[PDB]
């Protein structure tokens, strides 16, 4: 599917993430997009550049 | 009967392995890509940490 | 600056307002090798930089 009408610059990405200047950031409301099986643990094996 | 002459004269030096431009040993292709970051933000104090 | 026991300067004077007259010495081109040596006769010619 093509783009939504506001796309915007994806996430501002503040530099210094722990300070008193900025507000609370970094994935405080977690909208899915994650694995649903996150609540059930496994053994992760990372093979991103093993090939 | 043979004798030294001994004067001063400017003679060509040893050759130095020169540096050549990159367009010689690098061939340019036809594929162009784009990359751009979102935006970079920073809030702090202007005088001292 | 100098110390008052002599006249030898300790640190010298330099500021932005001085003229800067550079003298440039050159190597004498009558005394070169020039291995092809065809472009000038060494008797009826002399060489000079430009």
């Amino acid at each position: 599917g093509l783009q939504p009408p506001p796309g915007g610059t994806l996430e501002d990405t503040y530099r210094f993430v722990t300070s008193q200047a900025i507000a609370c950031q970094k994935h405080t409301p977690p909208a899915p997009k994650e694995d649903p099986l996150k609540k059930y643990t496994f053994w992760e094996v990372n093979l991103k550049e093993k090939f | 009967l043979w004798l030294p002459s001994e004067a001063t004269v400017y003679l060509p030096p040893v050759p130095v392995s020169k540096v050549v431009s990159t367009d010689e040993y690098v061939a340019r292709t036809n594929i162009y890509y784009h990359a751009g970051t979102s935006r970079l933000l920073a809030v702090g104090h202007p005088y001292f940490p | 600056i100098k110390k008052p026991n002599n006249n030898k300067i300790l640190v010298p004077k330099v500021s932005g307002l001085q003229y800067r007259v550079f003298r440039i010495h050159l190597p004498d081109p009558n005394k070169f090798g020039f291995p092809d040596t065809s472009f000038y006769n060494p008797d009826t010619q002399r060489l000079v930089w430009a």
